[PDB]
DNA sequence: GCATCAGAGCCCTAAA
DNA sequence: TATAATGGGAGTCTGATGC
RNA sequence: GGGG
């Protein structure tokens, strides 16, 4: 409907607008861990690859992305109200 | 208060039992209360002794019973069950081949049974079956429009029964007949009844060119047998006509009585036209091996004799009420049970050449889903079977009286003329020359006048008395138009003194033609003006000032007034508003004569003389058809003396058992600075604060918990992301708790269902991941109040699967029933009526200060503009109004009757004691004459309106006696320059309110293949801008407007997704795309084959699908 | 209904009705004030009627 | 303003023993009158309670200190053998008309709001007659009417009246 | 001539 | 998969235009 | 089947 086709777009704008304001790496490395329009969820193995570390440390930028997201989250709760 | 009732008129005869068209009918059908062996043969019983005896083994029918319900009428309303008997059917199983007898009772399925009232039950909601007219079977004779000089003969036989048969005479000279749109010489015909040349010349013959042009001597050159032969291949070009066969043929479409019945009715129509006595209900007979006349020649004999000019032989007038019958429920019901009936027939041949010639029974023989899918399709499916109306008693009670002549066997509005919906002179005392709607079915469904009743045959009799010199009897006789139209029939109302005709001139009507007569020549006269109307034109005081236009309008509107909780009888009403509320049952009586045990809110215990104690239970707030309040109250007291008849309780919309259907207010007629204009209706804040004009309505929700694939929807407290403010009254299960205030987006019961693989998106995914929260199961399915209703909840009910007595349709656990309540005050949109026509919607409410008042501080409640009036040509409100200022002071109600009435004398006499008790007071109590009263009269004298040179009181008085009074303006404190017409009138409140009317949408639900908005205010739906609204648009030039009502705010997705997107955005909206339709189109005609482009201005082709569709 | 006091370019328009058809611009309105944090949040308001300041 | 009767939840109820539904019994409990004889007292609530073969009318509820009951004849519900009755009416001071929807006014949770007519005044005429000074003609003789509950008095009334008239005149003082 | 075809006002409600 | 079985059942009125 |  209009009014969900309006929210997506709002979702996806305010998760971008998001994940740089931290940085645009350590949510470039999160970023690949789900994937915007990819869907990009397996685990531990393929993470091998380009992030920019290893392999360990991808686990604990990920902690370290979400933990960042969520303080930098109570100030500009705005996506609380995507929560239905 | 007192009740005075006028006119003159004797009635000799009460009103029939109202409801008795369909009472009668079924009970006739059903017999269900008589012994087998005495049972009629007439409708159930017919129907089987029609189907059987089944040939190849015989199975034969004995007799049926009907079993008792298996639930109560309650209790079918509130499970959605049909309220039914189980029919069960002994039969006898014979081998022709043997001598084998096996006997078995077997069940064939339920039968709806009528309540006491008339009406059904039907899947848990009350329905009636409307009567139907149509031709009567028989013979007639119209002239041929083609040959001003020739005539056609038509048999007509009972709808799908038979052919219709034209019998021409063409200019050939022969005499012809038309059956199927076949036509070929009827001579054909007649020698196959085994008729010979002598016969014909010998019989007829006297008429010179016409019997001889019948003769054709290529026919006569075989015996019967050829020509049924010959006759056959005439009739089906392609089936061998062997000599078996073309018997079946032609006697199944003739001479079977099964396949073909004229009525009971037709055969006396055609015993009585042509002279005949009817042997059966065939046109032919196989006997003795051949084929035996009984119609065709007397039919053929008339035709020729009336082309002539032979005394004793008319053309028929078919719109005439003697040619036009009636097809009660009875009728109706038994003739889709034979059809079922027939249908099991056919599974009992095909099932005796199957499986082993012997080891069959008859409970293994029969199937009964053919009758009883014929029985559950005429009730749920059948256009004569409709919804109850039962707004109030009276609309449920007009709903049983209404006959229609579309449905299954009779007319189309895309299919009938003039001549139908015309009022015949015939209708006179049978149907209701007022009661019919406005619009396309004028005329088609119409209303049993009062004293009607329709006779075995289905003809509609009307009342007379005899008179016999000039002495009117007491015997009444119920003559149907045909028989009526033999006598001199005097008015009722020629002036009697005693039983003797006391006027030298009477008015009277001969064959409908009104003609002066005197006594000498006076054979019956009418019973009462009543017989004339209908009940709901019956209920119209003073109607005989009414033009017939509004009339119509004032009958049709009482059937949609709302119960009110405050409902008052009429001040001045008819004197059938008792009858109305008594055969409506809505109403409680007393059985015998008794003494009052006890009196509850719930119920009332009476002590009869037989010493048993009888408790009548009240039905209290129950939910109607229409969701006004059907709700009874309680009218004696303990220990209080009643006879037999006297009042229990009140229904809805009745008071101490009078008709109720609205309040008596106070009215002003003048205008009141626009509020008034084009029939709005002024009122007063008075009547809120009062509590007039409000009802009580109830609407029902619903909802289902099923198994999905997905797994089980549950009916539960816990849904996902809601405060506990939200849920704050729902109980332990999820359900709104009784007795709760719920307005729109309240949940009323709690339930969850299973996410589709749409299971949420990795966007989702991780938006749920960073606030700790993992997306649950279930999402919210709740259901809540829809937009614009609420109220308090007085109910719930709840059936689940695997709870005693209860079993749901398939893949359904539970059903949930909330009942929310709502007590409506009138309000500015709400719509008004009295029984004169007028009606207008609330426009304006006053504060009570700024309402007109008299001297002495009373404020009207109704202000009605008078230039409703004078076009509309409806004055008995006018004169409602005056005899109900009179009753205002006097304390006093009236019984009027229509036609024979209060006159202007009498109402003057009334009005000048009231003037008395409004004035006198005031001269006793120190006050005189006001200086604004001196103003007003002086006015008044210049209008001619009282005499000048006479005291203040005696001029008042002038006016009071012309119903007019002094007003005084309350904003001003002025008076109205003139006196102004004050007076009580009866005015109701209709079912069209604002609350349920107001709707609007910004976005909605769409459809699925146009893409553009649902319909309806139910859907949430879109208005629709249609072909006439888009011209508009053009005419105006607003090209952006249009535009965005063809993409934007329908099917232009993109457009319609992006233009929402901009406005909470603060953007303005983009330009539109191409509408969705427009694609369906193009695929559609694709599908027809055909190649649709789009094409630029170099005629190169544009792609509207953006590169979807190609490969 | 009839609307005497209206000038020849009027018309009496109920705020229920008005709400809805405006409800798009009802809600980025809201925002501008302030009246909720941002348009979803507004939405959520109008959605139950006693919730409706 | 309000009332709550023992085992309702809500108007559309009915009571076993009692001849009257909750509709009709709130109706009845429209036409009380009753004044505050302090000032200083904005609200209060009455209670009721009967049994038996009674007749209930406004005299039986429970007397309180500065209220007095304008007409203990109203009758309230008629109970039977059996019947038992008990509740609890809060009774507002305020002006004009308030109807029930408007102030939701609820003691405790199953309280049902009640559409309240607060004016004392039953009904208000004037005459207007000719008199003279017998110097002048066509003065005006005034008589005004004022016909009320009892809760306050034709004449306190004519005072209020006067009273907000005068006040309401204060207003055209400072110009702009 | 006679048959065959395609026409026959708009918006709205509720019931299915 | 093997007695033999062999042909069906069912229901208005307009005006314009091509055989 | 009701409403304009």
């Amino acid at each position: 409907s209009p009014v969900d086709a309006a929210t997506q777009s709002l979702l996806s704008e305010e998760l971008e607008k998001a994940l740089s304001k931290l940085s645009e790496r350590e949510a470039m490395v999160l970023k690949l861990r789900k994937g915007l329009i990819d869907g990009r969820e397996h685990t531990l193995e393929e993470v091998g690859a380009f992030f920019g570390v290893t392999r360990e440390r991808i686990r604990q930028i990920e902690n370290k992305a979400l933990r960042k997201l969520k303080y930098h989250e109570s100030r500009t709760r705005k996506l609380r109200d995507f929560l239905d | 208060m007192e009740i005075k009732r006028f006119g003159r008129i004797r009635e000799v005869i009460p009103l029939p039992p109202l409801t008795e068209i369909q009472v009668e009918s079924y009970r006739r059908a059903l017999q269900a209360d008589v012994p087998p062996e005495k049972r009629e043969n007439v409708g159930i019983q017919a129907a089987f002794r029609e189907t059987f005896p089944i040939e190849e083994l015989v199975l034969d029918f004995l007799e049926y019973r009907l079993g008792e319900p298996p639930f109560p009428q309650d209790e079918c309303r509130e499970k959605d069950l049909t309220y039914q008997a189980p029919l069960y059917a002994r039969l006898q199983l014979i081998h022709k081949d043997t001598g084998l007898i096996k006997e078995d009772e077997v069940f064939l399925g339920h039968i709806p049974l009528m309540t006491e009232d008339g009406s059904f039950i039907i899947n848990g909601a009350d329905r009636v079956i409307v009567s139907q007219i149509h031709r009567s079977p028989g013979v007639y004779f119209t002239p041929d429009p083609a040959r001003p000089g020739r005539y056609i003969a038509s048999i007509i036989p009972l709808p799908k029964r038979g052919p219709w048969i034209d019998l021409e005479v063409e200019p050939n000279g022969v005499v012809s007949m038309k059956v199927n749109k076949r036509k070929f010489p009827l001579v054909l015909l007649l020698r196959v009844l085994g008729y010979d040349q002598e016969t014909l010349a010998r019989e007829l013959g006297a008429y010179g060119e016409l019997v001889q042009g019948l003769m054709d001597e290529s026919v006569f050159a075989m015996r019967p047998e050829e020509a049924l032969i010959r006759l056959f291949t005439l009739l089906r070009p392609g089936d061998p006509p062997k000599r078996d066969k073309a018997v079946a043929y032609v006697y199944g479409l003739i001479a079977d009585p099964r396949r073909y019945d004229l009525g009971e009715a037709g055969r006396y129509k055609a015993e009585e036209k042509l002279g005949i006595r009817l042997s059966g209900r065939t046109l032919a007979r196989f006997e003795d091996g051949e084929f035996k006349d009984e119609v065709f020649l007397p039919t053929l004999r008339y035709l020729f004799a009336l082309t002539a000019g032979v005394p004793g032989h008319e053309v028929d007038d078919i719109d005439h009420l003697g040619n036009r019958r009636i097809r009660t429920v009875g009728e109706l019901m038994t003739d889709q049970f034979r059809v079922g009936l027939a249908r099991l027939a056919r599974g009992v041949r095909e099932r005796m050449l199957m499986g082993s010639e012997d080891s069959l029974t008859p409970a293994k023989l029969v199937n009964s889903r053919p009758l009883e899918a014929a029985i559950r399709e005429f009730f749920s499916r059948s256009q004569l079977s409709q919804f109850k109306d039962e707004t109030n008693p009276l609309s449920s009670l007009r709903h049983k009286r209404r006959i229609s002549a579309l449905g299954p066997g009779g007319l189309t509005r895309e299919r009938a003329g003039f001549d139908v919906r015309d009022v015949h002179r015939t209708h006179y005392g049978r149907i209701c020359p007022v009661e019919t709607p406005e619009g396309a079915n004028i005329g088609l469904i119409t209303s049993l006048a009062a004293y009607a009743r329709v006779d075995e045959l289905g003809f509609i009799r009307t009342p007379y008395r005899r008179v016999v010199g000039g002495v009117v009897t007491d015997e009444v006789v119920y003559m149907t138009a045909t028989e009526e139209d033999r006598y001199t029939i005097a008015q009722a109302n020629t002036p009697l003194e005693g039983n003797r005709i006391a006027a030298e001139r009477v008015v009277a009507r001969r064959k409908g033609e009104p003609v002066i007569v005197s006594p000498e020549e006076v054979e019956f006269m009418d019973v009462s003006p009543k017989q004339v109307f209908s009940v709901n034109t019956n209920l119209i005081p003073f109607l005989e000032h009414d033009d017939a236009n509004r009339a119509l309008m004032g009958s049709n509107m009482q059937t949609q007034a709302v119960p009110l909780i405050r409902a008052q009888a009429p001040v001045v009403m008819t004197g059938l508003e008792e009858r109305v509320v008594r055969d409506s049952l809505a109403a409680l009586y007393a059985e015998e004569d008794g003494e009052v045990a006890k009196v509850d809110g719930n119920r009332i215990v009476v002590r009869y003389e037989d010493g048993r104690l009888v408790e009548y239970p009240l039905r209290r707030f129950y939910r109607s058809n229409q969701g006004t309040a059907l709700d009874q109250r309680p009218r004696v007291v303990v220990g209080q003396r009643v006879r037999k008849g006297d009042l229990l309780a009140d229904g809805p919309a009745s008071e101490n058992g009078f008709l109720a259907l609205g309040q008596n207010v106070l009215v002003a007629i003048m205008p009141f600075d626009g509020y008034n204009f084009e029939d709005a209706i002024v009122i007063s804040e008075e009547l809120l604060k009062r509590d007039f004009y409000t009802s009580i309505h109830i609407e029902r929700y619903e909802i289902e918990a099923r198994d999905t694939k997905l797994g089980p929807e549950r009916i539960t407290r816990d849904i996902p992301h809601l405060s506990e403010a939200a849920l704050r009254d729902l109980d332990e299960e999820g359900v709104v708790r009784i007795g709760a205030e719920v307005k729109p987006g309240d949940i009323l019961v709690g339930r969850t269902s299973f996410k589709g693989e749409s299971e949420p998106t990795p966007e989702e995914r991780l938006l749920r991941s960073i606030f700790g929260e993992k997306a649950r199961d279930v999402k919210d399915t709740s259901l809540r109040v829809p937009p614009g209703e609420g109220g308090i909840v007085v109910r719930t009910v709840r059936l689940r699967r695997g709870d005693p007595g209860v079993e749901l349709k398939p893949g359904v656990r539970e059903v949930v029933r909330v009942y929310v309540a709502q007590k409506r005050k009138l309000q500015v949109g709400d719509k008004l009526a009295n029984r004169h026509g007028n009606k207008g919607v609330v426009a304006k409410i006053l504060p009570v200060e700024d309402m007109p008042h008299l001297p002495d501080g009373t404020p009207v409640d109704v202000i009605l503009n008078p230039l409703g009036v004078p076009s509309r040509m409806n004055l008995g409100q006018i004169l409602e109004t005056h005899l109900g200022l009179a009753g205002y002071f006097l304390g006093q109600r009236y019984i009027s009757p229509i036609f024979d009435g209060a006159k202007e004398p009498e109402i003057k006499e009334l009005l000048a004691q009231a003037f008395e008790v409004y004035f006198g007071k005031r001269k006793g109590e120190g006050f005189g004459v006001d200086k604004r009263e001196v103003e007003v009269l002086r006015r008044a004298e210049k209008l001619g309106l009282v005499t000048p040179g006479k005291t203040p009181e005696e001029q008042l008085k002038e006016l009071f006696l012309q119903g007019k009074v002094v007003l005084y303006d309350g904003r001003t404190g002025e008076p109205i320059e003139g006196p102004i017409v004050v007076g009580q009138m009866f005015i109701m409140k209709l079912y069209h309110m604002v609350e349920d009317k107001m709707h609007a949408r910004s976005t909605g639900p769409y459809s699925l293949i146009t893409q553009q908005p649902l319909g309806g205010k139910a859907q949430f739906g879109g208005q629709r801008f249609g072909e006439m609204e888009v011209w508009a648009l053009e005419a105006y030039g607003a090209a952006h407007t249009l535009q965005e009502m063809l993409t934007l705010k329908s099917d232009d997705i993109e457009g319609r997704n992006a233009a929402y997107e901009a406005i909470i955005k603060g953007e303005d909206v983009p330009e539109p795309s191409v509408p969705e339709s427009f694609r369906v189109l193009v695929k559609e005609l694709q599908a027809l084959a055909l190649d649709v482009q789009t094409l630029d201005e170099k005629d190169n082709p544009v792609d509207i699908f953006e590169g979807l569709a190609s490969k | 209904v009839v609307g005497p006091q209206l000038k020849l370019h009027q018309c009496g328009l109920p705020k229920r009705m008005a709400l809805e058809l405006f409800k798009p611009f009802l809600l980025k309105k809201m925002e501008e004030k302030g009246i909720a944090p941002n348009v979803k949040a507004a939405r959520r308001m109008l959605e139950r009627q006693r919730d409706i300041k | 303003t309000s009332v709550y009767i023992e085992d309702v939840l809500h108007e559309f109820s009915t009571i076993p023993g009692v001849k009257e539904d909750v509709v009709e019994i709130i109706l009845n409990l429209k036409e009380l009158v009753v004044r505050f004889l302090n000032p200083s007292l904005q609200t209060v609530t009455l209670l009721l309670k009967a049994e038996g073969p009674k007749e209930v009318k406004a005299r039986d509820f429970l007397p309180v200190a500065d209220v007095e009951i304008m007409n203990p004849d109203l009758h309230i519900a008629t109970l039977e053998e059996g019947g038992r009755l008990n509740m609890e009416v809060r009774v507002d001071r305020g002006v004009g008309y308030v109807p029930a929807e408007k102030h939701g006014i609820k003691d405790r949770i199953n309280a049902i709001p009640v559409d309240a007519v607060f004016s004392p005044v039953r009904r208000v005429a004037f005459q207007v007659e000719d008199t003279r000074l017998g110097q002048r003609t066509d003065l005006d003789k005034l008589t005004l009417r004022i016909w009320t509950d009892g809760s306050v008095t034709p004449l306190e009334a004519l005072n209020q009246a006067v009273e907000i008239l005068r006040e309401h005149l204060t207003y055209f003082s400072n110009p702009q």
